[PDB]
RNA sequence: CGAAUUUGGGUAUAGGGGCGAAAGACUAAUCGAACCAUCUAGUAGCUGGUUCCUGCCGAAGUUUCCCUCAGGAUAGCAGAAGCUCGUAUCAGUUUUAUGAGGUAAAGCGAAUGAUUAGAGGUUCCGGGGUCGAAAUGACCUUGACCUAUUCUCAAACUUUAAAUAUGUAAGAAGUCCUUGUUACUUAAUUGAACGUGGACAUUUGAAUGAAGAGCUUUUAGUGGGCCAUUUUUGGUAAGCAGAACUGGCGAUGCGGGAUGAACCGAACGUAGAGUUAAGGUGCCGGAAUACACGCUCAUCAGACACCACAAAAGGUGUUAGUU
RNA sequence: UGAUUUCUGCCCAGUGCUCUGAAUGUCAAAGUGAAGAAAUUCAACCAAGCGCGGGUAAACGGCGGGAGUAACUAUGACUC
RNA sequence: AAGACAUUGUCAGGUGGGGAGUUUGGCUGGGGCGGCACAUCUGUUAAACGAUAACGCAGAUGUCCUAAGGGGGGCUCAUGGAGAACAGAAAUCUCCAGUAGAACAAAAGGGUAAAAGCCCCCUUGAUUUUGAUUUUCAGUGUGAAUACAAACCAUGAAAGUGUGGCCUAUCGAUCCUUUAGUCCCUCGGAAUUUGAGGCUAGAGGUGCCAGAAAAGUUACCACAGGGAUAACUGGCUUGUGGCAGUCAAGCGUUCAUAGCGACAUUGCUUUUUGAUUCUUCGAUGUCGGCUCUUCCUAUCAUACCGAAGCAGAAUUCGGUAAG
RNA sequence: GGUUGCGGCCAUAUCUACCAGAAAGCACCGUUUCCCGUCCGAUCAACUGUAGUUAAGCUGGUAAGAGCCUGACCGAGUAGUGUAGUGGGUGACCAUACGCGAAACUCAGGUGCUGCAAUCU
RNA sequence: CGCGGGGUGGAGCAGCCCGGUAGCUCGUCGGGCUCAUAACCCGAAGGUCGUCGGUUCAAAUCCGGCCCCCGCAACCA
C-alpha cells in the first residue's frame, strides 16, 4: 500500500544538520515579525510543534498575523490552475526573514538619496538599473606580455 | 487502560464554571426503550407479511469499542461524559503502576 | 483488462490553456484569523479615529 | 544451467548489493583476488602492465574467475610463480535476479505469467566503466613480454573489449617511475611488507624522526 | 415376432401442472416448464443506426468519490452569452538580488554497512611444534588489538555536492517628519495596527512582450488513449507492462523517408510568380554520368537515421599510423 | 438392491430418524399476582419444540500412523 | 358409537428446499486459486520544489499507556580500560575514557545530552465554548493539528510550559437506539402529571474502511455484448529448447586442439516450451492419421574430394553439394 | 591589555602533550548553630574571606600536532549536466556545437572575534 | 521419458563464518550362562569422508554426460 503521510518523504529534508544538532541559538528567538514582512521558511527538525508541511517548505511569504510565539504567513500555492492563498501558523524556529526584501529596501533608501541629489543639482541620475552592457573599445598591451603561442598536445595514455 | 476512579476537571453547571471532584464511572448503554418512535416505526413495519425490512448488519469488523467515562461532578451532581480512544482491556479501579519491583 | 492507472500527461498544457495567471491582491485584506484581541483593538482604535477626523474636518 | 552473460552483461540495473534487505545472495566464484608474489615489493617489482576495459559493461563473477585461473596458471606455467604478483581491481557486489520459469506442459494455465515477476538473486558480478582497471600485473622487464601474453588470455576470456596499457607509474604506487626514483634514492619511499610509506611535509616531526631516518640522516 | 405384443375408436389426467419400465424424456415440428392474448412500446451502465449546406471557435482520455473498473457525479479542458473598464493588479521568458534541495557526480588512509592484501608491534583465555619436569622464561598462527597502510563498492550509506527545474522581490496599496485613535501592549506618549497633515514626473525605481486587462453566468463533449527524444521501474527480452518532462498522433492534410498514425520538414481559404525546407540530381524521376582528394574488388560487396538486424575471434588481402 | 450360488465384517463419534421424561435448563399468545392514577416487571413441572439422555447403518455414511523387534541379508509372527 | 372431548374459527410458539422470492464483492499481465497493491504509515523506486505508477522493493497499522500525559529539579547514557575475599567471560562497589555509537511502547525515518534519555516531587490541560488554519482535497467530507481567543486549572521561585503521548499511522456518514446538558421548546380546544417528540454534544458501525442486508451448482442451459479478455495460427522476444563459433587447462600410452575438450565467452535459429495480448468472439472448423505437391539445409545415403591415433578392411572429422 | 558577570556568532573557539601567569577576579578551608539535601556538608545549602599555594580549575604561549575554518589560473574547465544534429558506432557507449559546472586530491594561510556592565599596576 | 534437498562401506549421519592434519551402530562363537549349549556383553578396528579433472597459499566436501524420495507434463486440441 502506498503512504502519503504528513512528513512522508520528509527524510533528508527535516534532517536537521551535520555538527549543527541540538538546541537552537536564541537570535532566531530574538527576531522581530511585524504583519506585511516578507520572510523565508526553513523548518527546523529539532522543533515539532508549528512545523510547516514539505511543500512550504522553501517557500516565501507575507506575514499577516502575530501571535505569542508563531507568526500568520501568507503563501500562493499552485493547484491546479490557479493559485489559492494558503494561511500557516508558523514559528519562529521555522521562520526567517528575507535578505532579498532588506536588500530592496536598502536600494529603496538610496534611490530616493540619489533623488533628493538631483534635486539638488540634478546630475542626470538615472535612478532605474540597467543590465550587463557589452563591453565597450579597450586596447591591450603587449610589453611584457608578448603572446605565448599554445598548440593542443598528443594524446598520451597517463596511466 | 487504568484510569482513576476520581477526576479534577471543569464543570459546566451553572454554579461551578471551575474545575471540581468527579467521580468516574463507566457509561452504559441503557436500555433500548419500547415506545420510542423509531421502535414502533419497525414494529409496524414488521408487522404483517413482507419478511425482514430493515437491514440487519453482520459484517463486523471492530473487535473494541471507545470507553466513555461518566464523571459526576460533587458539588451540583452534574454529569459530563467523555470518550476514550479504543483499548481492549479498560479498568476503573486504581492499581498504580510500580517502576522498580522485580517480577 | 487491466487500463492505465495514472499520468500527469497534458495536465500543464490544461492549466496552461487558461491558467496560472496570478490571484488578485488587495488593499485591506480580509481581517479574519487575525488574533481575536488585536481585532477588539484595532475596532475600537478605527471607531475613535474616525470620530477624530470628523472632529478634526467638521 | 546458468543463463548467459550475453542476458546480463549491460549496466541495465541500479546497484543492487548484498545488504540487510537482499540477505539472500550466493558467494562468488572469485574469492581469491591477489597471486603470485604478494609479498613482493615495490623495489622488487618495478613494472606495471594493466587489463583495462574500454566499455560500460557487467563482468560476472564467474567470468572473474576464469580470467584469473587462466592468466594466473599461463604465468606460472611459463616464468614461474616467484616472478609476478597478480591484482584483480574488480570485485563482484552488483547481484543479479531471476525471475525463474517452468519448462513444462500446462505452464501457462499454472505460472502466472509476470505477475510477481520479481526476481531473487543467483549470481554476482562487478560494473566497471571505460578505463576501469580490470586487472594489474606487478612484475619485471623481464617478464614484460609474459604479463602481456597472460593480460592476452584474461581478455580471451574477458567479454567485451579490454586494452593492455604499460603503465608508468612504479609498480602498483601511484608514482611515475622517474618521481619514485628520486625519493628512494632521496629518502621518502620507506618500503613496508607490500606496499610502501611516504614521508610527509607536515606532521609530527618527532615521529617522523623516529621513523623515516635515513631521510633526515642522509 | 404369441407376447411386459401391435393397434383403431371412446374415455381420464392440463402447465410449476400432467405423464414418465427415468432419457429432463413426452405433453400438436415448441419442453431444464407448452401454446395464446394482455400487463408491454417491460428494463438494458450493452451493440446498431441517428437524414441539408456553409462560416467561426474547438477538446478529452486527467483529479476526487462511488459493489466504482464497458458506467456516473465532480473538477479540469471547450463553446455561447456577455458585464465593469482605454496602453490596466499581466507573462510556460530573461536579468539582478535573495532562499530551499540531497539527485547526477564524488567519498570510503570521513560516520554506517560491504570488501582484498600485506607489515608492524602478538602476552587480558584460545592451537600444535622445538628449548622439552617449574607461571606473564623464546619464536611461528588465530590475530582479546594501532597503522605509512592497501584494492574495490552502496536504490532503501554519507562529510561534500552540481546542471536542469523551483519560492520570493524589483515600489505610488511606495519611501521619509506629526504619533491623532485604541478597551491591545509597554516601567513609560514605549511599541502594534489604522490614519490626518506635508515632500517625491516623461528613466514611479531591471529586460522583453502585451495580439485590449479583469470579471460573471451557463452548458456540450470527454473521463479505453497511444507513439518519439531524454530520465526511469519490473523483466533475458518483447511492436511487453508501468511512471516523469516535453512534443506529437488521436483530431492532420501537405513535401520527404519507395511503401507506414506518430520520424524528418512543415501545418492547410481560392489562384499567380519567386525562393527554399527535409530529401535529393545515372534511368525510372524534376534536378551535375558534377568538381576534388583518397579507400574498396566481395565465386553471399556496398549503398543514407527512425528502419526493418549481426557479434566475439581471425586474415603481410590492401591502406594508413610510436619503437 | 437387482436372477441363481456363496456371503453381507466393524463403527450410532457426526448428520438424520425414532423413544418414555430426572428436571438450578430455554420456554410464545392468552392467563395469575407487585407497583403505579393508567398505558410501562417478575413467578408458572410454563405447552409443543430445542437442549440433556437411550436405540437405530440391507439410514446418509465412515472404516488410521510411527517405531523396535528373527543366527547371512530381507520381512516382521511379536511388542510399545 | 362418541360426547362437552373431537371438529370448526381466531391468535400465538415450533417444524416446514415440499414450495416462493432474492442474493451469492472488487482489483487482477484472461478468469479461478493465491494475495490485498480496497482505509492507512515509514524508507526507497521518485529522476535535489511539490506531484508521480506496477500483483515494485524492505517493512508496519486497527493496538498500548493514570503514565509511556503535564510541569519542575537532579544526573548522564551504550560501551571499553584499570581495581576490589568468595566473584570466575557475566552478580555489587570505585575511578578514567566515553558526540551518543544508549534509551525514548511499537515498524521505519527524522529528532533529543544541565534532554525529548534515567531517577525524584507535584499533578490531571487526556477540562469547557465555538471560531480560524495545514495535510489527501473538489480546496467536499472523515482521520490526525498548527496557531490563537475567552475561562478554569496543573506545575514551577519565575520566566514560561501544558488543549494527550517528541513528529510522521493507529480509524467511521444518513436513519435508529442510548446517555449528558439553563428540564429550554412541542404534543396544535384549555390544563396537572406520566409518556413521547425536539435543540446542542458523545457512544453503540459499517475493515469492500465516503459506510447492501446476502450460499452454491449448471457437462441441460439462456440473453446483451467483448477480440477492452483467455483456448488456434500469425506478429515482437528467445529465458528455455535446438544448432554453431572463439580461448585453451586437460583427455588422447612421452607427442593442447587427428577426434574431444573444463572454466568462460560470442552468437544464430522461430521445427520446443515459455513471455505478450497486437488481429479474429454478427465463428479463420480445433489432434492424429491417410493422400499429394513444393520448398529449406543444420547432408542419413548416393557423386567427387581433403584430414586421421587412414595399413588393408570397416570407420571418424570436414568441403562442394538438396541432383 | 588581564579578570569577572551577562552574552552574540557557535571548534580560527574542540582534543593530546608541555611550559608561563605581576596585580586584581572562582579556591582546600575555619566550619556545620541556623535554611536545605544526601549512605557520605563528595554534590547541594548555609555562616566566616580570617593562618595560609599558583595547586591548578581559568587564561596565555609552544608543537614540520590531530581536527577545524579560509583561499588558489593545484586537481580541473576535468566528473556530471541543460539544449542540437538524417553526428559516429551492431551495440555498449562516444565525440562535437551553444552553455552551466563539482567533489575528492595538492599546496598556502590561520588557530577566536566581538557587545553591555564592573573591576585591576 | 526433466533438475534438484544427500550417496562414505554388503544398511545410514559432515560443529554450511567452504585449514575436515586420522568419528558413531553392524560381524568377533573372546567373556561369563541351574539347556554337553541358547538371549546377553568393557574391547584390538578397515574409511586420504561416493571410480576421475580443475579451487590446488597447505586442502579430491564447489562445478560435471550415474540412478534415485519428491514436485509441476507420455508433450495435442
Amino acid at each position: 500500500g502506498k503512504s502519503h503521510g504528513y512528513r512522508s518523504r520528509t527524510r533528508y529534508m527535516f534532517q536537521r544538520d551535520f555538527r549543527k544538532h541540538g538546541a537552537v541559538h536564541l537570535s532566531t528567538y530574538l527576531k522581530v515579525y511585524k504583519v506585511g514582512d516578507i520572510v523565508d521558511i526553513k523548518a527546523n527538525g529539532s522543533i515539532q510543534k508549528g512545523m510547516p508541511h514539505k511543500f512550504y517548505q522553501g517557500k516565501t511569504g507575507v506575514v499577516y498575523n502575530v501571535t505569542k510565539s508563531s507568526v500568520g504567513v501568507i503563501i500562493n500555492k499552485m493547484v491546479g490552475n490557479r493559485y489559492l492563498e494558503k494561511r500557516l501558523n508558523l514559528r519562529v524556529e521555522h521562520i526567517k526573514h528575507s535578505k532579498c526584501r532588506q536588500e530592496f529596501l536598502e536600494r529603496v533608501k538610496a534611490n530616493a538619496a540619489k533623488r533628493a541629489e538631483a534635486k539638488a543639482q540634478g546630475v542626470a541620475v538615472q535612478l532605474k538599473r540597467q543590465p550587463a552592457q557589452p563591453r565597450e573599445s579597450r586596447i591591450v598591451s603587449t610589453e611584457g606580455n608578448v603572446p605565448q603561442t599554445l598548440a593542443p598536445v598528443p594524446y598520451e595514455t597517463f596511466i | 487502560v487504568n484510569v482513576p476512579k476520581t477526576r479534577k476537571t471543569y464543570c459546566k453547571g451553572k454554579t461551578c464554571r471551575k474545575h471540581t471532584q468527579h467521580k468516574v464511572t463507566q457509561y452504559k448503554a441503557g436500555k433500548a426503550s419500547l415506545f420510542a418512535q423509531g421502535k414502533r416505526r419497525y414494529d409496524r413495519k414488521q408487522s404483517g407479511f413482507g419478511g425482514q425490512t430493515k437491514p440487519v448488519f453482520h459484517k463486523k469488523a471492530k473487535t473494541t469499542k471507545k470507553v466513555v467515562l461518566r464523571l459526576e461532578c460533587v458539588k451540583c451532581k452534574t454529569r459530563a461524559q467523555l470518550t476514550l480512544k479504543r483499548c481492549k482491556h479498560f479498568e476503573l479501579g486504581g492499581e498504580k503502576k510500580q517502576k522498580g519491583q522485580a517480577l | 483488462a487491466k487500463s492505465k492507472n495514472h499520468t500527469a500527461h497534458n495536465q500543464t498544457r490544461k492549466a496552461h490553456r487558461n491558467g496560472i495567471k496570478k490571484p488578485k491582491t488587495y488593499k485591506y485584506p480580509s481581517l479574519k484569523g487575525v488574533d481575536p484581541k488585536f481585532r477588539r483593538n484595532h475596532k475600537h482604535a478605527l471607531h475613535g479615529t474616525a470620530k477624530a477626523l470628523a472632529a478634526a474636518k467638521k | 544451467a546458468r543463463r548467459p552473460a550475453r542476458c546480463y552483461r549491460y549496466q541495465k540495473n541500479k546497484p543492487y548489493p548484498k545488504s540487510r534487505y537482499n540477505r539472500a545472495v550466493p558467494d562468488s566464484k572469485i574469492r581469491i583476488y591477489d597471486l603470485g608474489k604478494k609479498k613482493a615489493t615495490v623495489d622488487e617489482f618495478p613494472l606495471c602492465v594493466h587489463l583495462v576495459s574500454n566499455e560500460l559493461e557487467q563482468l560476472s563473477s564467474e567470468a572473474l574467475e576464469a580470467a584469473r585461473i587462466c592468466a594466473n596458471k599461463y604465468m606460472t606455467t611459463v616464468s614461474g610463480r616467484d616472478a609476478f604478483h597478480l591484482r584483480v581491481r574488480v570485485h563482484p557486489f552488483h547481484v543479479l535476479r531471476i525471475n525463474k520459469m517452468l519448462s513444462c506442459a500446462g505452464a501457462d494455465r499454472l505460472q502466472q505469467g509476470m505477475r510477481g515477476a520479481w526476481g531473487k538473486p543467483h549470481g554476482l558480478a562487478a560494473r566497471v566503466d571505460i578505463g576501469q582497471i580490470i586487472f594489474s600485473v606487478r612484475t619485471k622487464d623481464s617478464n614484460k613480454d609474459v604479463v602481456v601474453e597472460g593480460l592476452r588470455r584474461a581478455r580471451y576470456k574477458f567479454p567485451g573489449q579490454q586494452k593492455i596499457i604499460l603503465s608508468k607509474k612504479w609498480g602498483f604506487t601511484n608514482l611515475d617511475r622517474p618521481e619514485y626514483l628520486k625519493k628512494r634514492e632521496a629518502g621518502e619511499v620507506k618500503d613496508d611488507g607490500a606496499f610502501v610509506k611516504f614521508l610527509s611535509k607536515k606532521g609530527s616531526l618527532e615521529n617522523n624522526i623516529r621513523e623515516f631516518p635515513e631521510y633526515f640522516a642522509a
